[PDB]
C-alpha cells in the first residue's frame, strides 16, 4: 500500500 | 577512522560493487580495512548539498552499537558519497516478513525491541529525534543483531518540539497525533512510533491499522481507537504500547523507562 501523504 | 581526513574519503578508497536502493544506496568495499561498507549516493542535480549533507552532520555527533555508524563523507567534488557500516541482512521490515518463524523466537523478537530500546535511550539523552522511526529504517546483522538507521529527517535539537516545514508529506501510521496536525514533532513522536515500531515487530511485519486508510487514521486516533494485541503478544508488552500512544504526549512514557521495561525483562515503572 501507500506509506506516505499529508494530513487535512 | 578513516584514510586521509577525519571523515574525509577520497573517491578511490572506495570500490562500488552494486545497486541496492532508490536516491542511491549501493554496497561498497572500503580498502583500507578491506571493510564491506553502505554508501549513500545523491541525485547528480537536486538543491540537496545542503540537505544532503546534513544528515551525514548529525551522524559524526552519536556513536552507539545500535546506530548505524558513520564512516565517512565525501565532499569535495560529485557525486557525494556518505559512508557506513555495511548490515548484510537489510532492513528490518523485510527480514520480519521473509524471515523463518523457528528460527526467529518470541525471545529473538524481545531481544530486538530491546536492541531498539536501547539506541533510544541513547539517543534521547543526545537530545536527538528520529523523525522516521519505523522497521523499514532498522538494518540487521549476524544473529538478530539490529541497528537504527536513516536519520534523514534526524533533528538535533535545542527547545523541546520541532515545527517540521509546514506542506509536507509523512507516513501517517507512523505519526503522532501532535504532528500529523501542527507539524511539531518531539522526543515524543518517537515514543508514538516506537510504539509502532514494536506492533510491527510482533506481528512478524505486517502493515500497521492494517485494512485502514490513510485518511481515517487521525479522525480514528480521535474517537480513541488503537490497534488491538497482536497475537502471542504478551500482555506486558501491550500495555506498553499503549502507554506509546497517549493522545497527550505528556503521559507517554520516556526511553529511558522504556528500555529500563525491556533490559528488566519486566521489573520497572510504566503503569
Ligand atoms: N548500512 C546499510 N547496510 C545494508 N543495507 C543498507 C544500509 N543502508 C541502507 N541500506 C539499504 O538501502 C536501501 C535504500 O532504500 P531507499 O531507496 O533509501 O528507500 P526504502 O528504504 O523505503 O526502500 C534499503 O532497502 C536498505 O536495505
Amino acid at each position: 500500500e501507500e506509506i506516505f501523504g499529508e494530513f487535512e | 577512522s578513516p584514510n586521509y581526513d577525519k571523515w574525509e574519503m577520497e573517491r578511490t578508497d572506495i570500490t562500488m560493487k552494486h545497486k541496492l536502493g532508490g536516491g542511491e544506496v549501493y554496497e561498497g568495499v572500503w580498502k583500507k580495512y578491506s571493510l564491506t561498507v553502505a554508501v549513500k549516493t545523491l541525485k547528480e542535480d537536486t538543491m540537496e548539498v545542503e540537505e544532503f549533507l546534513k544528515e551525514a552532520a548529525v551522524m559524526k555527533e552519536i556513536k552507539h552499537p545500535n546506530l548505524v555508524q558513520l564512516l565517512g563523507v565525501c565532499t569535495r567534488e560529485p557525486p557525494f558519497y556518505i559512508i557506513t557500516e555495511f548490515m548484510t541482512y537489510g532492513n528490518l521490515l523485510d527480514y520480519l516478513r521473509e524471515c523463518n518463524r523457528q528460527e526467529v523466537n518470541a525471545v529473538v523478537l524481545l531481544y530486538m525491541a530491546t536492541q531498539i530500546s536501547s539506541a533510544m535511550e541513547y539517543l534521547e539523552k543526545k537530545n536527538f529525534i528520529h523523525r522516521d522511526l519505523a522497521a523499514r529504517n532498522c538494518l540487521v546483522g549476524e544473529n538478530h543483531l539490529v541497528k537504527v538507521a536513516d536519520f534523514g529527517l534526524s533533528r538535533l535539537m535545542t527547545g523541546d518540539t520541532y515545527t517540521a516545514p509546514a506542506g509536507a508529506k509523512f507516513p501517517i501510521k507512523w505519526t503522532a497525533p501532535e504532528s500529523l496536525a501542527y507539524n511539531k514533532f518531539s522526543i515524543k513522536s518517537d515514543v508514538w512510533a516506537f510504539g509502532v515500531l514494536l506492533w510491527e515487530i510482533a506481528t512478524y511485519g505486517m502493515s500497521p491499522y492494517p485494512g485502514i486508510d490513510l485518511s481515517q487514521v487521525y479522525e480514528l486516533l480521535e474517537k480513541d481507537y488503537r490497534m488491538e494485541r497482536p497475537e502471542g503478544c504478551p500482555e506486558k508488552v501491550y500495555e506498553l504500547m499503549r502507554a506509546c500512544w497517549q493522545w497527550n504526549p505528556s503521559d507517554r512514557p520516556s526511553f529511558a523507562e522504556i528500555h529500563q521495561a525491556f533490559e528488566t525483562m519486566f521489573q520497572e515503572s510504566s503503569i
